[PDB]
């Protein structure tokens, strides 16, 4: 079956190829998890740094695409920072053209529309990555917008990406139930980045090191990655609780 | 060494009560030499009256493009092209040879088969649209004609009283132009008939 | 590098079946259910919002897109497919019709110029057909209202009424029961939230179902006055609130 | 690279046969039957619809009948789709020779540039042939009333009468038997339906499922009109020729 | 086996089967030997006829007055190489005033050969070459492969039955590397090391192509009667 | 035009005066001619005002991108990029642009791009048709590591003697200061300048 | 003549209505008041074609785009449009722009040169009658300005160019864009150059014109 | 099945099987390894001498890229070389537009994106090779390794090649033992040993040992390689460590 090592149809109207490039997604066995505040959104992702060789500060997958907008990618590194590259390029080209930074919902639809022509196109493989943008939006305030290899996007109240994203995803519609608003209604992204994390130990039931995580925040007008010592500063904040 | 004024001639139209008159003379020459006495400048698609003034080769070149277009148009919408549309089809059209005109002055005039509502429509070479209830004029004679149109013309003409504003009109401009005359032609447009008549006029 | 498949992918089999567009179909009855309904003085086309997750927000994807002023389109199958052939629509609406003749095109037109977009895919190098069958519904001064129904393979046919996707041969059954040539746009809307209750599992209400009609001109949503013969936009998308106002009279 | 995945469409059989047309061909067998009949005052275009339901817009559609231009229409067995690329090139053709001649095109030229460009599909490029065959109904001043046939294969004909699609063996039997040369439009019309009558898949022929067509001197004087019938006017000649 | 139909395939064991099958035609190709001193580089080259009536390939090219090469395998791919390095040499004359350096010759070729091992629809060259030169540094013998592999030695040999003038150059090293300012006596003992290679057959008049490169000496090649001496 | 570009002890100040002119017609009298490439890098505009906005549109462009990639650019990277776009297409351009950025390691740097595309790093720079009047005064009075408040008089005085005699200079002086503190936008108005 | 003033709440242009061809007055009443999307509006002095060709081309775009972000198009993504398209085709596209509008960020107007250089500004004037126009915009705007003030303002500073330009003339066309609300276009506003009745009906006998032939002319098929 | 047949397929697993036969190639190679300094980076290989007729010295495998970065690499050479090359492009581009020399960081995304392209397309094989490269920027030293599937990331210390395992234990070792840091004539002594230490798992050729370096205070923040008393005297050093 010839029909599994390109983007055509199986008898059964299934693209195998884009359904091995979602496998492909799970290979760093690394979760990530997004929640909105009322002024910011806040993006989380296991960080794993196995060799003792490696240089720890090079290891991400946490990008800034923009000056307004974040990235963080569930999947091999080479596929991300292509992925990374070219979000940059679009979302630079847009502020030329149009004399308006790109918005998050409006890049994730470019990012998808691009991942949809490989599920068409023969001669490019899908990308075995799925990609989380988040922002506050001068229009929309605080927005996660998220992209797999199908090309399929939508925004999210919060969202989980991962081998063990099924655990986030009950625990935080748990939260929503409850709650009952669209997002977390706090203040400072400081404790926004605390219920993210806190959420994230309850339902993988490990704890982290400053070392074992790696923080993304977007305000109104930049986002920003935590250093080591932002994110010791906030588990410190969760300790004493 | 002006692309608009070798050959010569003009075109005029008027919208009356229910009704709209095209006019134009029937000269070609290169420069002082008259060469042809039979120079139509008005073309019709469907029920659409189009008249061409300036370079005679273009006035030729476009009513067989407008020919092909207009026919293309009846066949994918199954219905004749209407003047208002016509007109936007027009100054597409000029407009795409922005940096290589065609040397011409086209006129649009008819009657909207749905509205019932006359119009007529005139363009720069380039594909500016001039819009006007009351006429139209482009050629050679242009200046005289804008002039006797402003003194003759008056609204809600019947079919019978517009032909002889427009043909007095475009006689007496003529008359003042050594590159137009040597006969015209006046077509009137009601909903549902089209009268053309050839008017007998100097022939210096 | 670069495309180096320059051959057709779609094929004819010794049966004279097109593989590919036959797969794309399946596809497509695989697809959540859509239809459309033609009253006397309006359209109605509707489809379910199945949400992948909860924590989706359903509003931000839009299944029913305006296409012009006056044409709207729903699809079943694979939604990014839909995504980009309602980008091209739009697109081919301004380069090959209304940068031309200043005027929208008719519903039929565009449809033609949708369908042969997806007759490319069916034959070009390199490609696979798309995987959605589009209901489009608009309306035009000269031809009046109109629903069309776009397959893969690019044919189109207008439709009375129709349903694509999952429950698609039900819906039909139950369209035909329906329908008659003297029914009023509410009337449509009615028979279309009935139609619509058949196959959808869990919740029915106004944000699990997406539905728009091709009706009378909206001035209200032109966004400006003082040009009496621009009346404004016959598409409208009907709201959350609009939609359980008919349920309660279901 | 890539060449594993090429199903070569434009290669010949150990017998010298083109697949891809054969089995075209035989997608076409399974089409709605077209059939044309050429009369000495006109040409009949009698095609039936692909299993209509009743809840189909029957006035509105275009499945089978095409206006080439204002001398020359087309009956369509195939994929629509592709019929619809090839009428807009032969329509487009149509109006490049007025343009070129202020002529209308000679009704032959037109199948020859429309069956040259289905040839091309299946001699170079590598993409997948046409799956359609027309039926050619056309007037001009040269040759008077005119039928022809292409195929897939690029391959073009003329006829007194032909059907396309389904059941043409049984079809090109029955037109073969009823067809005299003296033969009248009006008798042409009846031996159309008749015929579609006793080789349909149907159980009865009824008007929602027929596209009807002809090409008469019937308006003034020595100038051609194309009639493609509506839904009532059919509906009447059904009645007329007791098929109902 | 499954992963030899094209050069862009690797096998299991991280092979590239196209290349290793272009390195077999080289294997089958006519024994050709290279030298080189301080001061002279040699090439000796058995030529193969066709048969009795045929005249005997030529296996040894000019790429300019200082630098040139010989060949076992495809002839033509040869051609292509060693036109490409004419080239090159030209170039870097009419641009820089400048003689090509024989390790900048070996870096091009190589980086020549590599593109065809690495794209669909190409083939690796089919070809080996011996590269002398005598640039700015003195005397230089390169080994060009065509998977892109160029090696800079002191002598080596290439084509069939290649290994026993290999071998006796490796233990003749110390002898001839200081052969300096003497050209017959380098030629002689190149002569010597092809022989090392020949089986029910010996070095004849027309069957031996020599070449010679050096600090006075422009890169010339030996045929025919002018070998007689050296047999 | 009148623009220049000072560098002193706590970084760099930009001047420029606010006429546009059609001929002798002041098409715009409150023009802008201080433009942002980045945070702290900005540029001076003189010459075609179409040909300076297209080319501060894309290097503003280019410094948003090497951001994204590379973090923030130097304030001769910046100058590089001018460069490039000034020589490359020198035929087809009319551009005289001061850059003028404050790097945290390296300080405040003034870049010259004359019209050849040539580029010269200056303590300050002078450019625009009404520069011409104020050579002689600027090489007299300017003195390295300024203080802010020297370094603003040293600017209001020398682009108030430019509009004083180039009538194609004129309304108010714009300027922006860059420091390790920000971006502070300072405005002069004729009835204080004109009168010193 | 076309001017843009600034008010609190939006921003308001206008234009005359005359078109000329050399000294000849082609059009008495055209538009010169552009849409380039529901609130935001272009006025257009220079090469008539080019001005109305470039507001249809962006306007087209900026349609497009709005679908494709699902947003409300915004006046800086016009002015950067026009800009860049404007300079490619270094000025040979003779087109003299003053772009206003509303949108998501606030109140906008821009002046656009046929070079592709752009403009900010709370009054704009451009055309032949700029000068007349600016004059009366230089001695009677003041910052905050009332809707009613900025209506009148900008029809004052047209009816400068009417009078006093001879490349102006006929009557006032006004579009108000105002922040919350729908622009309102206000078609033929003011209309100071009415034609007086004429001394005499040229109305001619009918029988006047010497006709050699007539005939029915066939549009039907 | 048959998912590996053609590079930018997905095996079921989501797995590039042509990118998993060239690492194949790679492990196949001759060692190469790179140590991080205190203000620079050192670079060292293992070439096996084939023959004695290969002239020493004269075989350099360590290539420049600009003026300021060293790479080496195990797998197939002449892919390496292809790679060196377009980096020289990348480079000499990044110079030409934004005039200073181009980071180390920049540079490997450089490689990193062009490793990456050959595996989204069947038309070309992926690379056959791991790449170690690096040296010193405005920000400091920084080594990087480089992989088929286009991963890179900074390493303290990185190995590729037939004695990855031998090279990486030792490197280990160094990095827990030196945790303040290691000067840059230390680090030439070091990777001297480690190569004749992974020597072991090749030992049937006895082989040439070639050493590089870019130190802010021993090169000037330069790419130059190490010979004469200072390449003698860290061969001594290994010499002695492995007895
Ligand atoms: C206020 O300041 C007021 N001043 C009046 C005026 C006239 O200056 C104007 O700018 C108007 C505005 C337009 C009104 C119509 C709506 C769009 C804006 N501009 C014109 O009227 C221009 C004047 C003009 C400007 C620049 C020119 O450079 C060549 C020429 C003329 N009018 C036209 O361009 C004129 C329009 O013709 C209308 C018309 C309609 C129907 C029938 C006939 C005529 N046409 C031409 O000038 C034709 N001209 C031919 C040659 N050409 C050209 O480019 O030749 C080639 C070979 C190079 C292609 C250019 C066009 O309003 C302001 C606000
Ligand atoms: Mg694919
Ligand atoms: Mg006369
Ligand atoms: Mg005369
Ligand atoms: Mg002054
Ligand atoms: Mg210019």
């Amino acid at each position: 079956g010839y029909d599994r090592h390109i983007t055509i149809f199986s008898p059964e109207g299934r693209l195998y190829q884009v359904e091995y490039a979602f496998k492909a997604t799970n290979q760093t066995n690394i979760n990530s998890l997004a929640v909105r505040g009322k002024d910011c959104t806040v993006v989380i992702s296991q960080k794993k740094v196995p060799d003792k060789l490696l240089d720890p500060t090079t290891v991400s997958y946490i990008f800034c695409i923009s000056r307004t907008i974040g990235m963080v990618v569930n999947g091999p590194i080479p596929d991300a920072r292509n992925a990374a590259l070219r979000a940059k390029a679009e979302a630079a080209e847009f502020r030329y053209k149009y004399g308006y930074d790109m918005p998050c919902d409006v890049l994730a639809k470019r990012m998808a529309n691009l991942s949809q022509i490989y599920t068409q196109r023969a001669y490019m493989r899908p990308l075995g990555v799925i990609l989380t943008f988040v922002s506050v939006d001068e229009e929309l305030g605080p927005s996660i917008y998220k992209t797999d290899p199908a090309g399929y996007y939508v925004g999210y109240k919060a969202t989980a990406t991962g081998p063990k994203q099924q655990e986030i995803t009950t625990n935080l519609e748990n939260h929503f139930k409850k709650s009952k608003i669209d997002h977390i209604n706090e203040e400072s992204w400081e404790k926004v980045v605390e219920f993210a994390i806190t959420h994230m130990i309850d339902a993988l039931g490990t704890e982290f090191s400053k070392n074992d995580l790696e923080v993304g925040v977007a305000t109104k007008d930049k986002f920003f990655t935590l250093s080591a010592e932002n994110i010791e500063e906030r588990l410190v904040a969760i300790a004493e609780q | 060494s002006d692309p608009s004024s070798i050959n010569g001639g003009i075109v005029v139209a008027m919208t009356g009560k229910d009704c709209v008159a095209i006019a134009c003379d029937l000269r070609l020459g290169s420069q002082s030499l008259g060469v042809s006495n039979k120079f139509e400048k008005i073309f019709h698609y469907g029920h659409v009256f189009l008249g061409i003034t300036g370079l005679a080769t273009d006035v030729t070149t476009l009513n067989e493009m407008f020919r092909y277009k207009t026919n293309l148009y009846k066949l994918k919408e199954e219905r004749a092209i209407e003047p208002e549309t016509f007109t936007q089809l027009v100054s597409s059209s000029l407009y795409e040879r922005r940096f290589g005109p065609y040397f011409v002055g086209p006129v649009v005039a008819g009657i909207n088969s749905k509205s019932g509502k006359p119009f007529i429509a005139g363009f720069d070479l380039i594909g500016c649209i001039d819009e006007a209830k009351d006429f139209i004029v482009s050629g050679t004679a242009s200046d005289q004609l804008f002039g006797m149109c402003e003194s003759l013309y008056e609204p809600n003409l019947e079919p019978e009283d517009l032909f002889e504003t427009i043909s007095q009109a475009l006689l007496n401009a003529a008359d003042r132009d050594a590159l137009s005359g040597w006969g015209a032609v006046v077509y009137i447009i009601k909903k549902d008939e089209v009268v053309k008549r050839y008017l007998k006029m100097r022939q210096d | 590098m670069t495309d180096r498949y320059s051959f057709s992918l779609t094929t004819f089999s010794p049966s004279g079946k097109l593989g590919q567009i036959d797969y794309a179909l399946t596809a497509v009855k695989q697809g959540v259910t859509s239809l459309g309904i033609k009253a006397t003085n309006g359209v109605v086309i509707a489809t379910e919002k199945k949400s992948s997750s909860p924590l989706a927000m359903s509003e931000t994807l839009s299944k029913v897109s305006l296409l012009t002023p006056d044409i709207g389109a729903v699809y079943s199958g694979m939604g990014p497919d839909y995504r980009v052939l309602v980008d091209k629509s739009r697109k081919v609406a301004h380069t090959s019709y209304k940068r031309i003749y200043g005027e929208y095109p008719p519903t039929k037109l565009l449809v033609s110029e949708v369908a042969k977009i997806m007759q490319e895919a069916t034959q070009s190098g390199g490609v696979r057909p798309f995987g959605v069958s589009l209901l489009i519904a608009g309306h035009d001064e000269f031809n009046g209202f109109s629903l069309y129904q776009v397959d893969p393979s690019g044919s189109y046919f207008p439709w009375k009424a129709t349903a694509i996707g999952k429950g698609s041969v039900a819906a039909k059954t139950f369209l035909e029961k329906r329908w008659n040539d003297e029914l009023e746009l509410e009337d449509a809307i009615h028979i279309a939230l009935l139609t619509l209750k058949e196959s959808v599992e869990g919740e029915f209400n106004g944000d699990t179902i997406e539905l728009a009609i091709i009706g009378d001109e909206n001035p209200d949503l032109l966004g400006y006055t003082g040009i009496p013969t621009d009346k404004g936009p016959r598409f409208r998308k009907l709201t959350s609130q609009e939609i359980n106002d008919r349920l309660e009279a279901l | 690279g890539s060449r594993r995945y090429d199903s070569r469409t434009t290669i010949f059989s150990p017998e010298g046969r083109l697949y891809q047309v054969e089995y075209a061909l035989e997608s076409i067998s399974h089409a709605g039957t077209a059939i044309g009949i050429m009369a000495s005052d006109g040409i009949v275009l009698a095609a039936e619809r692909k299993v209509t339901s009743t809840l189909l817009e029957q006035d509105t559609s275009t499945e089978k009948l095409y206006k080439l231009n204002d001398k020359i229409a087309v009956a369509v067995a195939g994929l629509t789709a592709d019929a619809e690329i090839l009428i807009n090139t032969a329509r487009i053709h149509a109006q490049n020779y007025l343009k070129t001649y202020n002529e209308d095109i000679p009704v032959e030229i037109l199948v020859r540039r429309l069956s040259d460009i289905k040839q091309g599909y299946t001699q170079h490029g590598g993409l997948r042939p046409f799956g359609v065959s027309f039926i050619y109904a056309g007037y001009d001043d040269r040759y008077g009333y005119q039928l022809y046939t292409s195929n897939p294969s690029g391959n073009y004909t003329g006829w007194k009468a032909i059907s396309v699609g389904a059941n043409t063996s049984a079809a090109q039997t029955l037109l073969q038997m009823d067809y005299k040369d003296d033969m009248k439009v009006d008798d042409a019309i009846e031996l159309a339906l008749k015929t579609l009558s006793k080789t349909t898949d149907s159980s009865a022929l009824t008007y929602d499922r027929l596209e009807f067509a002809t090409i008469r001197k019937g308006a003034n004087d020595g100038e051609v009109y194309q009639k493609i019938f509506k839904p009532q006017e059919i509906k009447d000649i059904l009645v007329k020729t007791g098929i109902t | 086996n499954n992963y030899d139909g094209d050069t862009v395939t690797f096998s299991p064991t991280g092979r590239l089967f196209q290349v290793e099958y272009a390195l077999e035609a080289i294997k089958q190709g006519s024994v050709t030997v290279g030298l080189r001193s301080n001061t002279h580089a040699v090439l000796v080259a058995l030529k193969r006829n066709a048969d009795e009536l045929s005249s005997y390939q030529k296996k040894i090219i000019k790429c300019d007055e200082h630098m040139g090469l010989s060949l076992a395998g495809l002839a033509p791919d040869a051609r292509v190489l060693s036109n490409y390095l004419r080239q090159q040499c030209n170039y870097s004359s009419l641009v820089f005033n400048r003689k090509l350096a024989v390790e900048r010759a070996g870096h091009l070729l190589c980086d020549k050969a590599q593109k065809n091992t690495q794209s669909y629809g190409g083939r690796p060259y089919g070809v080996g070459l011996l590269i002398i030169g005598y640039d700015k540094s003195g005397a230089h013998l390169l080994e060009f492969q065509p998977s892109g592999n160029v090696t800079e030695l002191y002598g080596t040999a290439i084509g069939a039955r290649s290994q026993g003038a290999k071998t006796y150059l490796e233990r003749t090293l110390d002898t001839f590397i200081k052969i300096d300012g003497n050209p017959d006596e380098l030629i002689k003992a190149g002569v010597e090391a092809i022989s090392q290679s020949l089986r029910d057959e010996s070095l004849t008049v027309d069957n031996l192509s020599i070449a010679i490169v050096g600090k006075d000496t422009p890169f010339t090649i030996y045929d025919g009667e002018a070998v007689a001496k050296y047999i | 035009t009148s623009i220049m570009a000072v560098t002193f002890k706590d970084g760099v100040i930009l001047g420029a005066d606010s006429r546009t002119t059609t001929g002798a017609y002041i098409a715009n009298r409150v023009t802008d001619k201080l433009t942002r490439v980045h945070d702290k890098i900005w540029c001076c505009r003189s010459g075609s005002a179409a040909d300076t906005q297209a080319i501060a549109d894309i290097v503003q462009y280019h410094l948003e991108l090497y951001t994204s990639q590379y973090g923030t650019p130097s304030t001769e990277t910046a100058a590089s990029v001018f460069k490039e776009l000034c020589y490359e297409n020198k035929d087809n351009l009319t551009a005289g642009i001061i850059v003028a950025g404050y790097d945290d390691k390296n300080k405040g740097e003034v870049y010259t791009i004359p019209l050849g595309g040539s580029v010269h790093k200056l303590p300050y720079a002078i450019a625009g048709s009404g520069s011409t009047f104020i050579y002689g005064y600027c090489d007299k009075n300017f003195r390295e590591n300024m203080s802010k408040e020297e370094t603003v008089d040293f600017i209001k005085h020398s682009l108030s003697q430019a509009i004083k005699w180039d009538g194609s200079s004129g309304g108010v002086i714009r300027m922006v200061v860059l420091t390790a503190a920000g971006v502070e936008r300072l405005i002069f108005y004729p009835d204080e300048y004109e009168q010193l | 003549t076309i001017v843009g003033v600034k008010f609190n709440n939006g921003v308001v242009i206008a234009a005359d209505t005359r078109s000329t061809q050399g000294p000849i007055v082609a059009d008495k009443n055209c538009a010169k008041l552009h849409r380039i999307s529901p609130k935001i509006w272009c006025a257009g002095a220079g090469t008539a074609a080019d001005t109305e060709a470039v507001t249809q081309l962006i306007g087209s775009n900026i349609e497009l785009h709005s679908l494709y972000t699902s947003r409300e198009p915004r006046v800086v993504s016009a002015l950067q449009m026009l800009k860049q398209h404007l300079f490619k085709y270094q000025g040979h596209i003779g087109a003299y722009l003053i772009v206003a509008g509303v949108d998501p960020t606030g109140s906008h107007l821009f002046s656009i040169h046929a070079h592709g250089s752009t403009d900010v500004g709370y009054y704009l004037s451009l055309g032949s009658g700029s000068l007349a126009a600016m004059a009366v915009l230089e001695s009677h705007w003041k910052q905050d300005l009332t809707k009613e003030e900025a209506i009148k303002l900008a029809s004052d500073a047209i009816q400068a160019g009417i009078w006093n330009d001879l490349g102006s003339g006929s009557n006032v066309d006004v579009c108000v864009m105002e922040i919350g609300k729908d622009a309102e276009y206000l078609r033929n506003y003011l209309t100071p150059n009415v034609r007086e009745e004429k001394q005499k009906s040229y109305k001619f006998p009918r029988g006047t014109t010497a006709v050699l032939k007539e005939s029915i002319v066939n549009i039907c098929d | 099945t048959g998912y590996d047949l053609s590079n930018s397929v997905f095996s079921p697993d989501g797995r590039n099987f042509q990118v998993e036969y060239a690492v194949k190639a790679v492990e196949n190679g001759t060692t190469s390894i790179g140590i991080k300094c205190n203000d620079g980076v050192v670079f060292a290989v293992e070439k096996l001498i084939t023959s004695k007729l290969l002239v020493p010295q004269k075989n350099v495998k360590i290539q420049v890229v600009d003026r300021h970065i060293g790479c080496v690499y195990s797998g197939l050479i002449p892919d390496g070389r292809h790679l060196v090359n377009r980096g020289r492009e990348e480079a000499a581009s990044f110079k030409k537009l934004y005039k200073t020399p181009i980071p180390i960081p920049a540079f490997a995304d450089r490689l990193g994106q062009y490793v990456q392209a050959h595996t989204l397309y069947n038309s070309v094989r992926p690379f056959g090779v791991s790449t170690i490269f690096g040296g010193v920027d405005k920000n400091g030293a920084h080594l990087y390794m480089l992989e088929p599937s286009g991963s890179y990331w900074g390493y303290k210390g990185a190995a590729t090649g037939k004695g990855r395992q031998s090279a990486k234990a030792e490197l280990e070792k160094l990095v827990d033992h030196h945790p303040e840091g290691l000067s840059a004539r230390e680090a030439v002594k070091q990777a001297a040993k480690i190569i004749y230490l992974a020597h072991e798992d090749n030992k049937e050729k006895d082989f040439e040992l070639e050493i590089s370096w870019c130190s802010l205070s021993e090169t000037n923040g330069l790419h130059k390689f190490v010979k004469g008393d200072l390449l003698q005297e860290a061969i001594d050093f290994a010499q002695k460590e492995i007895n």
